[PDB]
Parts: C-alpha cells; structure tokens; sequence
RNA sequence: AUGCCCCGAAACCCCCGGGCUACACGCGCGCUACAAUGGGCGGGACAAUGGGUGCCGACCCCGAAAGGGGGAGGUAAUCCCCUAAACCCGCCCUCAGUUCGGAUCGCGGGCUGCAACUCGCCCGCGUGAAGCUGGAAUCCCUAGUACCCGCGCGUCAUCAUCGCGC
C-alpha cells in the first residue's frame, strides 16, 4: 500500500500500453472521448508534452484546454492552465489519470460574508427611500 | 380509362367552387363519367403569440389561423375532355395536379 | 368476493337491485315533501338538477347522500380538531369509490339492527336536523346575534353533511375503515346517542341558538 | 423449531417479519438485493425469519461473501471494478462506510473540486444555492 | 491575412443559427411551417400573408 | 364458445396453467435477477411469473392479429414514479418480450408473418378455445343467464 | 327486418341493430352480463329491465361504440338501445315509461367540454393563478 | 425606424478562456409528501387536439436497462408518432417515522455535441434527512364549471416541475 495500482495495473506496466487497449479501464465519459478523437488544440499540446518529456523544451507548459484527459504520459510534470485571469499550477500526480484537467483549477474564490444591507428584509425597504 | 386524379387546393373557398363547377360541366357537355368533388379535411395553421414588446403589463395573446380547402374529382380520360381541361386557366390562388391510376 | 356477487344480474326495479322503499314511513310533516323516495335503480343523475331553483328536491335520498362523501374532509375549517387537507388521495371525482363505500356501508348496517337500511338511514336524518338558528340584523344603525327559523330544505342539507363530516373523522389516521365508520355513524345517529358527532352537533347548535333569543 | 431473534454478519434480524424484509436491516442489502439472495440460495421470500435453522444460515453468510461466483450477476453488486483491482465486491456495514471514506480521502487528497465540496458540507452535483439547501439560522438587521 | 480577423464562423445550431429575414436579430424566432420571423415582426406583417384573427 | 365469452383475468389464470406443460416454454437464465421494466420498482414477487407473461402474450395475439414487439412494448408499460417530479408514462423492456414470441413460434402457436409482424396458427386457436368452453362449462352454474349463448 | 338507430354522448358514437332472436345482447363482442364496473353495467339494463322480461326475450340488439371513456360510452349504448326498442315494438304506452323515468334517454344530452382561457389554460376555462399582494 | 449630445483606430468588427449557475440570509409562484378516502406485485378496460423530408420510423435481430446494428412506407383522411393515466379483480402489509417519505451521497454503463471539470440529460446496485394536518393572516371558483388523472405543440443538436391547447 505503497505502489499505486489503477485496475490491477501498476504504472511503468500501464505506462507502455496502447490507447485503444487503455479505455477499457476508464469510466464512460473517457472512454467516449478517447473515441471521437482529440481535438485539434489538444493535438497541438500533446506535441508538446512528447518533446517535453523526451530531452527538449524546457520552459512551461501553458494552455487554455481545461478538457484535456490527464494521462500516464503527464504524471510526473507540471503543466499549467488558465482559470479566467491568470496561469496557475497543477503539480500532476498519479491517482490524477482519468480526470480533467480544469478539475484541479478552482474559478470562484471562496466566499464570506458581511452583513444584510437595506432591504435584506420588509424592515428596512421603505424606512428608507422616505 | 386510367381514372385521371385531380387535386385542387386554394384558401379562398368561392374561387374553387368556380373551378370545380367548370370540370362538372365540361365533364357532363361531353361523354363520360365523374365522381362529384369529394371534400377532404380542411388543414388549418395556428400560430399563438404574445402581444407586447416589452415585459409590462398583464399576458395577453392573439390566435392567427390560416385555413387551407382541399377537394378530390375522379374522372375518366378521353382526349376529347382531357384537352378539355386544359384551357381552364385556373385563378392564382389555386394548385392543381393532375395524374391517372 | 365470491363470483356470485362480483357478477349480479337484477330481474326487478329496485335500489340498487337489492332493497325496495315502499315501506319506508317519513315521521316529520315537515322533511316528507323533500325526501324523494321513488322506485329509481340506479343513483346517477348527471348533475342536471343543479339548474334550475329547488330542482334538487326530486333527487333520490340515496344520490344526495352518495355525493355528499365525495369531498376531501375538511379543508378550511376543522374537524373535531384538526384540518384534514388529504389531496392526490382524496376521491373528489370517483364517484365509482363513493358508491362502492356505501354499498358496503348498508351491507354492514343490514346486519347489526336488521331492517331496510333506508330506513334507519331516514331515521338518522331527522335526529340530526335542527330547527333554529342565528344570524346578525342590523337595524337603523347597528346589528346584533338573534335567533331564527331554519327552512327544510336547508335542514336536510345541514343534517346529511353532518354525518358525511362525523363518518369522515373516524376513518383518519386511524385503525378502522371509511364503509364501517359510515356504520358507527348512523347507528349511533339514529339512536340519539352523545358519542355521536352529527347529534351532539345539532344540540350544541341549539343551545347557542335558545340561549340568545 | 421456532425462535425469535437471529443474527447473520453483524446486525441481528426480527423473527416475525418475512425473511426478504428481515434481511433489509443488514446495512448494504437493500430490498432488490435480497430477493435475488434468497431465491440463489434456495429457499422460499416469504417464509417467517424465525424458521432459519442455521446451516441456512451459514448458506446466506457465504452467499454474502462473494456473491458473483453463486449466480449474482456482475451489473447487480455493490461495486463493480474496484479502483483498486478490477474485481467486482459487495460490500456490508462495516467494511461498506469505510469504503466510502477512503473514496472521499482520495479526492480530498489531490484538491479537486470534488473535494472541496465534501470538505465545506456543500452540495457536490451541481445545484444551485441562492434559495434552498439553508442549514443554518436567521440573521437579523434591525427593530 | 487581414480578411481572417473579421470574418466569422459558420455554426448551425444555437440562438446565434438563425436570424429574423427582415429585422436581423437573434432569439426569440418563429420556426412552425418554415417562415424565420421575430416574435415582433410577424405581428404587424401577418393580415398581409393571409392570415386572420377568428377567435 | 370461444375467448369472447369470458371475463380477461380468469381466462389468463386457467391459461397459464395447462402452459406449464409444453417442454419449449421455460425461464431463461436471468428469470430471477429482473424487473419488468424501467417504470418499476420491485421485482415480481411470485415465482411462476414466466408463464402468466406468456399467457397474457398468446390471447393478446390471439385478438389482436398482426402485432409486433414495439407495440407490446406500449401495452406493458405504466406510470413512473421519479422522486420530487410529476409522473409520465414509459415504454418497457425488450428481452422479456422477444423471449416469449420466440418460443411461443417454436412451440407451434404463433408464425412471423413477413413484413407485418406476427399472427396465431390454428393449432393456438384450438388451444385458447377448448380452455375458453372448458372454463364456461362452470361458469354458467353460479351464473344461470349465460346458459342462453 | 332489421332496424338500426345512434346514440352520441361527448365524444361517443354508439350504432345499434335489432332483430329477432333468442333474447341475448352483445356490446363490442362483450356479452352485457359481463360489464365489470357495475356501476356501467346497471347503466344500460334500465331500457331492458323497464320493459320487461317478455319483450326482453324475442330480440337481439348488437351495439358498436368508440371515443370517450367506460361511462361515457354505456350512455351512448343505452340511448341506441331506447331508441330502438321504441320501433321495435313500436307501441307508446311504452315510449311513455321513458320519459317519466329518465327524459335524456331518447333526446339525448347537448352537452360538451368549454375551451381553455389564458390564465393557467392548462387548468380550465375559469380556474387562475394567486394573487400577490406585497 | 429616429432627433440631439459623447466613441471614432476607439465605446466600432472578429477569435480563445471565464461569468450570468457564486451563498450566514428575507420574500413571490409551484412540485412531492406527512399514509389505509393507502404502498407493492400479477392480470383486465376505454380518448381527443396536434406534428413529420435537416424529418417521423412500422418490422426483424443483438442487450437486464438506458440504448445499438439493419431497415419497408410516407411531400399526408393512405405510412408513422399512438394498445394513455386516474378505474376494476386477485394475493402481501395492519396503524408503525412503518413495505410511509425519497431528499443527500459512492461506484459502474450510455446519448446529443467541434467541446460535458466549472455547468447537460438518461440508466443499475447501495445509504435512507426534515416531515405525524400547519399561528395571526390570505387566494381561486356559479355547471360539463371547481377539484383529481394523463396527453400534444412551443422553445429544441440534446434537457419541461414552464407557457398555450386537449
Ligand atoms: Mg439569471
Ligand atoms: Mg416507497
Ligand atoms: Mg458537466
Ligand atoms: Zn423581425
């Protein structure tokens, strides 16, 4: 309860499969996306997480493609993403495989409150307008 | 024989009656048989909307309708009144169609 | 249940094919001319009579009842207690559950006294029907509670619905059923006993009705 | 023969209640799963629980052990394709919530958004929340 | 190219599909038997395309 | 006499009976793991629940000449009861369905009709019919007005 | 000979043929003795428990009913059913009988549903929505 | 549609990612219930308005279910949507926070889409919250009308607790 086994698979024996072969060990949505094809702007950053990986391009990973499948060619880098403003970073990790990307890139900031104003209630709605 | 089919379609119900009596007649003038115009269902559009620009005021609608009459003749073909009913000159607000069996 | 009386074929005009009012005895000179009580086998009118001015006089006492239970209870004022707001389950329109529950309500009521169910029904509706009443008259400025006289017809009204309401407060949220507390009704009723809800209903409006006159 | 109050894995079952109901109570079976269980096994739905002699009794426990290899099929169990091995398991109460809770742990773990609801007490299926969903109490402004 | 930045997209389906063919806007659409009006047009353009007010 | 004679239900029951006696009708494999459709709840509760489906389907061929599966799909469907939300209507499964039209053609009692859906041989029509008097044979004791047709 | 009359009830068309024979009565194919809810089956005996079993038993009538639902069509039938033995028979000491006990069952019921309003529309013609004061 | 005043390399025109779906809280209109005037399981009955060529799909065959692979006939009184639900008969439950009530959550299978995390809809197994008839107040209805039960168009690539009709 060290390693880290997705079904029964562990990563460096995942990490060479297939594609094709690898869906069947995704929920449905994955699976069905894995088999429409990637989209023309996910192709464009897997050619470059590929030269990232091998020796090449090392400078950081942006994107604005939050719908990108985490994948076991991305476990172990850092890539970025885009949550409306500004590039903020997801140190991927194993048990990540399977979910979104944006997942991990929160976009609302947490809210606190202050107190009710005039007309938060029938008591201060006309008491005030005169 | 070959019981030619016509299918005349027109919204305005009088300048159909008029087209109908024409073929009825033509038909009778000369030699041949004829089942008179057999009424088909009436096809009528409906198109409910509402009734202000704005968001204002009460919800208050209209009910636009649209009624289209149709008709059937059967009748047999002899070129004697197959020409005949050719010089017809139908008004402008009527389709015809014509096809045998 | 039993096939013979799931299938029932009648071979004479009686009420619903089992009991014949020829015999039935109106006391009160007063509810004879408004207890309709002709030969009529089947209780459905249609609702044409709800028309034309008294037109509900020549209706069978047996429909009259049958569609005062067709009603949810009580549902903007109480009921011994509580409201009884009952909707979705309640059988507003099902006339064909109202008539069932009265069959087998006489069929119950046949067999703990023993006589025409019409007529320890008939019995039920005069010991529950009062004659006096209250109202407000406002004279040359002002008003005040005073006492009146009840006509029949409204009397025959207020006494069916009594029971309707004392029957339908019985069955809630509780063991018995809706046919045998139609039962522990108009035994009760037809014998002047205080347990009832329909008598003491007639009473506890009469005293406030004397008392003021 | 008869007897009042059995006990099967844990939780103890009534003895006057039909023996598919009696069962319910075990955290993990619920209705449709316990027909299914009682008809594999061998025995009647409706038979009064209190007629259980116990080599039944050690029947069901198997069953409820392992319940793919007896005839429970494998689109009926309650959790197919376990994340940690793709063996499909029926869990009951006491290995069932812990189950659950490392399931939760795991994405607590990482920091999705489907984390952090279940972190906050928030809905997590995307509901709204300007008008239901008030846990808490009234605030006041002024009288 | 300074004819690829202002030039659009061709969709085919959503609000922005189909625009009124007199007015010009996107929304509220009228699509029963064909006709691609607005909401607003077809009320004061109906008594010359045929129709009537019967009840 | 013949299956208009009698009441529905009765037919069935007696039906369902003598059914249980042909070697082609048998529950398939996945008989006690299934509920008849998306629109309930519960699975049938009791345990001959095969052969009153098939009975039901043969009298409902019997009167209903060519039918095919996507119309005793509508005939076998109900009312859902889905949580906080209104009620509608729902069509039912498929397999349960196809299961008892092919053995009931194996057995000898219906026929696909090309194109058109399936009809009732007249070796069905003699079954449905001797149960049909058989039945009222008795029927018209407790009950002396039918003794007429 | 063979007479044939009608009977329309809201959305109910009913065609009756009468004729000698040995007293039975068929309604779509159902015998009239087997009519489940009871309280439709007391509904179209009352022309033939008020003539009598005599008349009762030398006719056979045959109705064919479609629209409406299972009390809206046994109307139809026993509106067909009056109007026919009313030739049949074709005396009026009879006819009288049908019109001291029930008037509708030989002119029939005028009465249909009324169109929906825009208020609710989906409700009925008079029934609103919930006023909404502050 | 339009007068006057401001923008005029911008407040004009396109493209990618976010928001309008945020949540101590007050309110308007509704849907489901608090059970027997009922819950479940198996059988039996009967409608009308409307819509379809970018589309409606009978019939056959795979699947437990959502759905999938073929595919007649239809430019319409012809072919299709389309064997409605409340109702009835038979068996289980017997007044209990329950075989009532199904919110909230875990895992697995699918459809539409160029794209389903933020934020789509649908299925199977499991867990089983408040709720035991509602304070002062206030709303709608006069006859095929009120109440109770389902259906069809619109919006629509998918999604109806809504609007308008039956
Ligand atoms: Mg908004
Ligand atoms: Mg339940
Ligand atoms: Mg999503
Ligand atoms: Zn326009």
């Amino acid at each position: 309860r060290k390693e880290f086994r997705y079904r029964g698979y562990t990563l460096e024996q995942l990490m060479n499969m297939s594609l094709e072969e690898l869906a069947k060990l995704l929920p449905a949505r994955q699976r069905r996306s894995l088999k429409r094809g990637l989209t023309p702007e996910q192709k464009k950053l897997l050619r470059k997480i590929r030269l990232a990986k091998k020796g090449k391009y090392n400078k950081p990973i942006r994107t604005h493609c939050r719908d990108m499948i985490v994948l076991p060619e991305m476990v172990g880098l850092t890539i970025y993403v885009h949550n409306g403003k500004e590039f903020v970073p997801v140190e991927i990790k194993p048990e990540m495989i399977g979910h979104y990307l944006g997942e991990f890139a929160p976009t609302r900031k947490r809210v606190q409150h202050g107190a009710p104003g005039i007309g938060a209630t029938r008591s201060s709605m006309f008491v005030a307008v005169k | 024989m070959q019981k030619a089919r016509i299918k005349l379609a027109s919204t305005n119900v009088r300048s159909l009656e008029e087209v109908a009596n024409q073929i009825k007649q033509i038909a009778e003038r000369t030699g041949v048989r004829m089942s008179g115009p057999i009424p088909l269902p009436t096809k009528r559009i409906r198109i409910v909307t509402r009734k202000s620009p704005d968001g204002e005021g009460s919800a208050t609608f209209d009910r636009w309708e649209l009624r289209i009459h149709k008709r059937l003749i059967d009748i047999e073909a002899d070129e004697r009144a197959m020409r005949q009913i050719m010089r017809i000159r139908v008004p402008e607000d009527v389709t015809i169609e014509i096809e045998l069996i | 249940k039993p096939l013979s009386e799931r299938f029932f074929i009648p071979h004479e005009i009686k009420v619903m094919g089992r009991w014949s009012t020829e015999d039935v005895e109106v006391r009160d000179p007063s509810l004879k001319p408004y207890i309709n009580l002709e030969p009529r086998l089947l209780p459905h009118t249609h609702g044409r009579h709800a028309k034309k001015h008294f037109g509900k006089a020549n209706v069978h006492i047996v429909e009259r009842l049958i569609n005062k239970i067709m009603r949810s209870g009580g549902s903007h004022y109480k009921v011994a207690g509580h409201f009884m707001r009952r909707e979705h389950r309640s059988l507003n329109s099902k006339k064909v559950k109202a008539y069932e529950v009265v069959k087998e309500a006489f069929k119950i009521i046949e067999k703990r006294t023993g006589k025409n169910p019409i007529q320890v029904l008939v019995w039920a509706i005069e010991n529950a029907a009062p004659r006096e009443d209250t109202t407000s008259v406002m004279f040359g400025g002002i008003r005040y509670h005073v006492a009146v006289d009840i006509s029949p017809m409204r009397r025959l009204d207020v006494a069916l619905r009594n029971i309707a309401l004392g029957a339908s407060a019985k069955c809630y949220r509780t063991k018995m059923s809706f046919a045998e507390a139609l039962a522990e009704e108009i035994i009760l009723a037809a014998n002047k006993d205080p347990k009832s809800y329909a008598y003491s209903k007639k009473l506890e409006i009469e005293r406030i009705a004397e008392s003021s006159r | 023969d008869f007897r009042h109050i059995v006990r099967v894995a844990g939780v103890d079952l009534d003895g006057n209640k039909q023996l598919r109901w009696a069962l319910t109570a075990i955290k993990g079976v619920g209705i449709n799963f316990a027909t299914m269980v009682c008809r594999v096994a061998g025995l009647d739905p409706f038979m009064k629980a209190g007629y259980l002699t116990d080599e039944q009794v050690k029947k069901i426990e198997e069953i409820l052990q392992d319940p793919v290899a007896h005839g429970i099929p494998r689109w009926a169990v309650n959790r197919p394709k376990d994340y940690e091995t793709g063996r499909d398991l029926h869990l009951i109460t006491a290995k069932l919530d812990m189950a659950i809770r490392e399931d939760i742990m795991r994405l607590r773990r990482i920091r999705a958004y489907r984390g952090i609801r279940h972190e906050l007490g928030l809905p997590v299926r995307g509901q709204r929340t300007r008008s239901n969903f008030r846990r808490g109490q009234t605030v006041g402004v002024s009288r | 190219a300074k004819a690829d930045y202002n030039k659009r997209k061709p969709r085919k389906f959503g609000k922005g599909a189909r625009r009124c063919i007199r007015c010009g806007q996107y929304g509220p659409i009228i699509r029963i038997h064909g006709l691609m009006l607005c909401r607003h047009c077809f009320r004061e353009v109906a008594p010359k395309l045929g129709f009537r007010k019967y009840e | 006499a013949t299956v208009y004679d009698v009441p529905g239900d009765l037919l069935v029951e007696r039906v369902a009976q003598r059914l249980k006696e042909i070697p082609e009708i048998k529950p398939p494999e996945w008989a006690p793991f299934v509920k008849t459709g998306r629109h309930k709840e519960r699975l049938p509760e009791q345990e001959d629940w095969w052969y009153y489906r098939v009975a039901s389907i043969l009298r409902r061929v019997y009167l209903d000449g060519p039918v095919g599966i996507e119309r005793l799909r509508t005939y076998y469907g109900g009312r859902k009861n889905r949580g906080h939300a209104p009620e509608r209507f729902y069509k039912a499964g498929g397999s349960i369905i196809r299961k008892a039209l092919q053995q009931l053609e194996a057995a000898g009692f219906v026929e696909k009709v090309p194109g058109k859906g399936r009809v009732i041989t007249p070796k069905g029509r003699s079954f449905l019919d001797k149960i049909a008097t058989e039945l009222k044979k008795e029927l018209e004791e407790i009950i002396p007005e039918l003794k007429k047709y | 000979r063979i007479i044939q009359t009608t009977g329309k009830r809201k959305t109910a068309i009913a065609r009756a043929v009468i004729r000698e024979g040995k007293g039975r009565v068929r309604i779509n194919g159902k015998p009239v003795e087997l009519v489940e809810p009871e309280i439709a089956r007391f509904t179209i005996l009352e022309p033939l428990i008020l003539a009598g079993e005599e008349i009762w038993n030398s006719v056979d009538i045959d109705v064919k009913v479609q629209g409406g639902g299972f009390m809206g069509q046994a109307e139809a039938a026993r509106i067909a059913i009056a109007r026919a033995l009313v030739e049949w028979t074709g005396d009026m000491n009879l006819k009288e009988k049908f019109i001291k006990y029930d008037r509708t069952m030989l002119v029939g019921d005028p009465r249909r549903t009324e169109p929906h309003k825009p208020n609710r529309s989906t409700k009925g013609p008079r029934a609103k929505r919930q006023k909404s004061y502050r």
